[PDB]
């Protein structure tokens, strides 16, 4: 009765027989731009149905040496169905997002996945090792696209910061004992009303095993992450010929 | 006109975001309810799933039987203005007689104020934050001694000529703000408005700030806002002769007014450079002190 | 007074009570901050509130 | 003019002086604020979010740091044996140094409030067990057995459907407020000791890991506030930052 | 006396620090104002006023400098051919340093608000055409072709007893304001780019000139505002003034 | 207060809030000024004034 | 004025009159105390109280 649910939306329908709630990021819902906060003149455009609902982009396989990774919005996107291609054709993009990460195993596996979603996740280098070099994340790496890309050192988040501290964000834990999935209701985060969805990166989406995966041989080992997320109450303006980058 | 009705019923268009939770006033700490011994089933506070992510919701009452506190304990000195509002050092400028720096009795420094530790891990806890700022500029000799020396100081902002020497027309400064000073005076002091074109400044920007491609040659602009780049702070001895003594000064924000969003954890390695959070890959250490063993203090 | 309203919290969901002596706002003190506090929105992001004696997964 | 006289204190710069300021741009107005999600009023807010707690903070080679996350429990032999044990000031060096509040409180010299652990078995379905987790007010040495703990403040954990517990550590002290406890005569301000034992033994049947993890979240309890603000004992910085 | 303190800031000079300074001339009363007309109050009226935009902003030696202050149009081969193009952004190096509105800008940090270029044909009265006038909001690179311009904000405009059209570019931003916008980061604040193509062609029947010129006036929208004042990019002395 | 009226906007369509401690007004502050514009001084100044809906050659 | 009431003295039996131009009260000068006296608290903290004209050992 907290444990059961389906997420309806668009032509899109999700089951779940072991959830553990539902998260609503910062206390609230994603809503679209009001007439006060907004600045650009053009009416906006509000494709609904066809570019608010569920899209599944990608799975990796959770190993007992898994180390973890993360996702960019709205990069993830921009090249998938009518989503895509309003944010390729529009200047201005605005949205929200419901976020469903599903790992099933058995009543005999274990490990838990700590699911979170970090606002303006940049990411730094190790700087040469040494900390002498000033290098800088090549575009594959701070906007990996779909397949998402794998953390490097987690303890420190790839950018200098406590991973232990990354539950201060909205989240969720994936503790195969008890569900098998995690929901995150995003609402727009920035501080502009519109932005280019693909010149700047909202917010990203950490899955990390904080406790590894384990189970004894002859238990199906492969064990996988699935990633599934929907946009809501999208929003365009600024209209010209598509553009990937 | 409107007639299907899909499209009268349809919420597009709210612009009202519901909000599932409400501030309450909390000028004190809570106080703590006599309690006792319970005995239930069906009843378990101690027991949670912290894998919804939420904290828990267990109170001393409900563990413990507690006695009655009246707690009067402040929560003033936690506010965003008094942890803030802290006048701290953002920034060093250097204006030498015989150097390699600035030899020629000016300066210009981008206001950046990353590049001190103590200020940056604080205001770095936060992804946004929008505020007044009260600047202060102590000038001396390197030994802390004070001569009779005329200084200017004024505000570049973007698109304004910066000076390119110590008589430059720039410090006509008609219309930049300017502030003429003595180092035998008290330090000077100004107050400065929030001056972004975004509703708020960001410390943390996971994007790029042009279009096009991002080849290896471009990448030194990963993470560059133009909405956080204010403009240049330039210096001068005021005279057409070289200054006879070599002089430092020094920057001091306080901030006051201050609204800040999406708290973030806390830098934990140490900082290498201003435009980003590149760490020593070799050199990562852990939050903190270390122990030999689990089951030993 | 009769200044300009050019303070960064100029419409701030708490009350400031400052000191001033120019025509525009943001000069003024830091002043004292309302004391409202919202952990929920942090600590308890959850849909469907569950209770403190009961078990959170029903 | 009008006749005053200078006091003591004339020109001089407190860093925390909280004055007027002439403005540098007269009749300018701030860009506009619209709405952001997330806005925070009072550090206060953060301390009641938990974050993880390093128990087992022990490993120090890179490639094992993520290990610091997470402590273990196995089957045993049924004597009632140790778990883990840590301290529970939170201001001090420590497994707190990992939580956000632990962080926060380094800017304050006094605090005061219960506190409150979290833990999360994460263990197969399968695994059962019932644990002992005590809290050792000041003046109690670090209980030898369990025999010894179970005479404090403590819970007994029963692994289930609810896949944590929670340990509160009430406000137990004989000052108001603690200043951050440290050996010396620093340690009249410790909060105590946290201590964790077998209380059953952690049971599985057939095909399941003889070994699984409890993760600790820690946060602080509503009646917690802190005083007099004060710099981190942390600078992060070796030389300039360019 | 009475007991005052005196605070950083004390004898300093700010430029533009608004206090009350003595009078040297007591009881002293000035002329009095007569009426003048044409009396400013706000630079936003200025704005306002449409002034000539330098599209053809390629000649150099003295003796052509007026050639700039017109663009030319001329019968074609009805390939939707190319006539010029220009960047919106009104206070960067080009175009609109003609315009009083692009100078007056340049007295200012940050920028808002829609724009407006209209364009007067001054061909033969006998002289007919369409043309196609675009705007490609930021992100859009320089259309290759009439087709792709097509795709954004656009007029198209039909000579006839109406000697002009005006080309609004609206404010499409994702900030409420704009820093002026340059190669290098800056570019970030860039409006877009307008460019003008034949949609149909000159025609022109026998007797009549093959070439004609069109004139470009641009100014701001009602919605337009500028803040953040500073000092103009040129400063138009060289040694001394004598 | 009671002082002077020799300020060079004494009498002007734009009334002032200003701040003086002398005898001559000239001396006080330039203060705030009142935001009236009259954009058409200069944009519109025709005699016959044509609508926007219509085709300004009539 | 609306002070904060941080001075080490808040809710004492004797009240104080004060001058203070900050927000925090215990920036606040010394002023003036109340003059009450409480001799009996030290000079006579007897439970059965014993008369002047009597002999104090009944
Ligand atoms: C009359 C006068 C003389 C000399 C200096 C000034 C002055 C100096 C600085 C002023 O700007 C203060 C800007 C404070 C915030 C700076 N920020 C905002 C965002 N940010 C940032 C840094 C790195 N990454 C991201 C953001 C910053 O470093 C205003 C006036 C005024
Ligand atoms: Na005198
Ligand atoms: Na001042
Ligand atoms: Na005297
Ligand atoms: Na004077």
């Amino acid at each position: 009765s907290d444990r059961v649910a389906q997420l309806t939306i668009g032509n899109s329908t999700i089951t779940t027989q072991e959830a553990a709630n539902i998260i609503v990021g910062y206390g609230e819902w994603p809503s679209y731009c009001s007439d006060s906060d907004a600045t650009a003149v053009d009416k906006p455009t509000r494709p609904d149905v066809s570019v608010n609902r569920f899209y599944t982009l990608d799975t990796k396989l959770w190993e007992k040496s898994s180390k973890g990774w993360y996702w960019k919005f709205p990069d993830v996107l921009t090249e998938t169905g009518v989503f895509g291609q309003n944010a390729q054709f529009h200047y201005l993009y605005r949205s929200g997002f419901c976020i469903h990460v599903q790992c099933n195993a058995s009543k005999f596996h274990q490990g838990a996945l700590l699911v979170a979603v970090l606002p303006e996740y940049v990411i730094g280098t190790v700087a040469g090792g040494t900390g002498t070099e000033d290098t800088h994340p090549p575009y594959k790496q701070t906007q990996p696209g779909a397949d998402g890309f794998e953390l490097q050192h987690p303890y420190v988040l790839d950018a200098g910061i406590p991973i232990s501290q990354l539950t201060v964000c909205p989240h969720q834990w994936i503790n195969l004992r008890t569900n098998n999935c995690a929901t995150i209701i995003v609402p727009y985060i920035n501080a502009l009303p519109f932005d280019s969805a693909l010149n700047h990166c909202n917010f990203g989406l950490l899955v990390v095993p904080i406790s590894p995966l384990d189970y004894d041989q002859g238990a199906t080992p492969v064990i996988p992450i699935t990633i599934t997320l929907a946009p809501m109450c999208s929003e365009f303006a600024g209209l010209r010929q598509a553009v990937t980058q | 006109g409107d007639r299907v009705a899909d499209v009268i019923e349809s919420s597009i268009g709210d612009s009202v975001s519901r909000a599932l939770t409400h501030a309450l006033p909390a000028p004190t700490g809570q106080n703590t309810q006599v309690s006792s011994h319970r005995l239930d089933t069906g009843k378990v506070p101690a027991l949670q799933a912290a894998e919804i992510g939420a904290s828990s919701n267990a109170s001393d009452e409900s563990m413990i039987e507690t006695r009655c506190v009246l707690n009067s304990h402040s929560t003033a000195e936690t506010t965003l203005d008094s942890f803030f509002s802290r006048a701290g050092l953002v920034g060093e400028i250097d204006l030498p007689l015989k150097g390699t720096t600035n030899p020629n009795g000016y300066a210009n420094w981008d206001i950046d104020i990353t590049g001190y530790a103590q200020m940056r891990r604080k205001v770095e806890l936060f992804t946004y934050m929008r505020f007044d700022a009260e600047f202060t500029f102590v000038a001396c000799t390197p030994t802390g001694e004070v001569v009779p020396q005329l200084l200017q100081y004024m505000f570049v902002p973007p698109g304004a000529p910066k000076p390119d020497s110590r008589e430059s027309l720039a410090w006509q400064t008609a219309t930049n703000p300017s502030v003429f000073v003595k180092l035998s005076d008290p330090p000077a002091q100004v107050s400065v408005p929030f001056m972004s074109p975004a509703s708020a400044y960001q410390w943390f920007y996971d994007g790029y700030p042009t279009f096009g491609e991002h080849k290896q040659e471009k990448d030194l602009e990963y993470g560059a806002c133009p909405n956080n780049m204010m403009g240049t702070f330039s210096v001068r001895t005021v005279g057409t002769s070289k200054s006879k003594y070599p002089l430092v000064v020094r920057i001091y924000m306080r901030m006051k007014h201050v609204r800040a969003w999406i708290p973030r954890p806390m830098r934990n390695q140490n900082y290498l450079f201003k435009a980003n959070p590149n760490y020593a890959g070799n050199s990562i250490k852990p939050t903190g002190a270390s122990r030999t063993a689990i089951t030993t203090l | 007074s009769h200044e300009n309203s050019n303070s960064a919290t100029e419409g701030s969901t708490i009350n400031y009570t400052t000191i001033n002596y120019y025509k525009d706002s943001y000069a003024a003190t830091a002043g004292k901050q309302s004391l409202k506090q919202d952990p929920d929105k942090f600590a308890n992001p959850v849909k469907d509130i569950f209770t403190e004696m009961a078990a959170p997964l029903k | 003019g009008f006749p005053t006289e200078l006091k003591p204190g004339t020109n001089q710069f407190l860093t925390t002086d909280d004055g007027v300021s002439a403005p540098i741009l007269p009749n300018f107005h701030p860009t506009p604020c619209i709405h952001i999600p997330g806005e925070v009023r009072n550090l206060l807010e953060l301390c009641q979010v938990e974050t993880i707690l390093e128990v087992n903070n022990v490993p120090t080679n890179a490639t094992s740091l993520m290990e610091r996350l997470r402590f273990p429990v196995s089957a045993q032999a049924g004597k009632g044996e140790l778990c883990a044990v840590f301290r529970a000031d939170p201001g001090r060096n420590g497994p707190w140094q990992s939580t956000l509040l632990g962080q926060l409180c380094g800017y304050y010299t006094q605090w005061s409030g219960s506190l409150e652990v979290t833990f999360m078995f994460t263990g197969s379905f399968m695994a059962t067990g019932k644990m002992l987790i005590a809290y050792t007010p000041p003046g109690g040495p670090l209980p030898k057995d369990r025999a010894t703990a179970m005479l404090g403040t403590h819970v007994i954990w029963d692994f289930g459907l609810q896949s944590s517990v929670t340990l509160v550590i009430p406000w137990i002290s004989n000052t108001h407020y603690r200043a951050h406890a440290r050996d010396g005569v620093f340690d009249y301000y410790t909060t105590g000791l946290v201590s964790i034992w077998y209380q059953t033994n952690y049971v599985v049947p057939i095909g399941a890991p003889n070994t699984a993890y409890i993760i600790a979240l820690a946060a602080a309890q509503k009646n917690f506030t802190m005083k007099l603000c004060k710099d981190a004992s942390d600078i992060l910085q070796t030389g300039t930052i360019q």
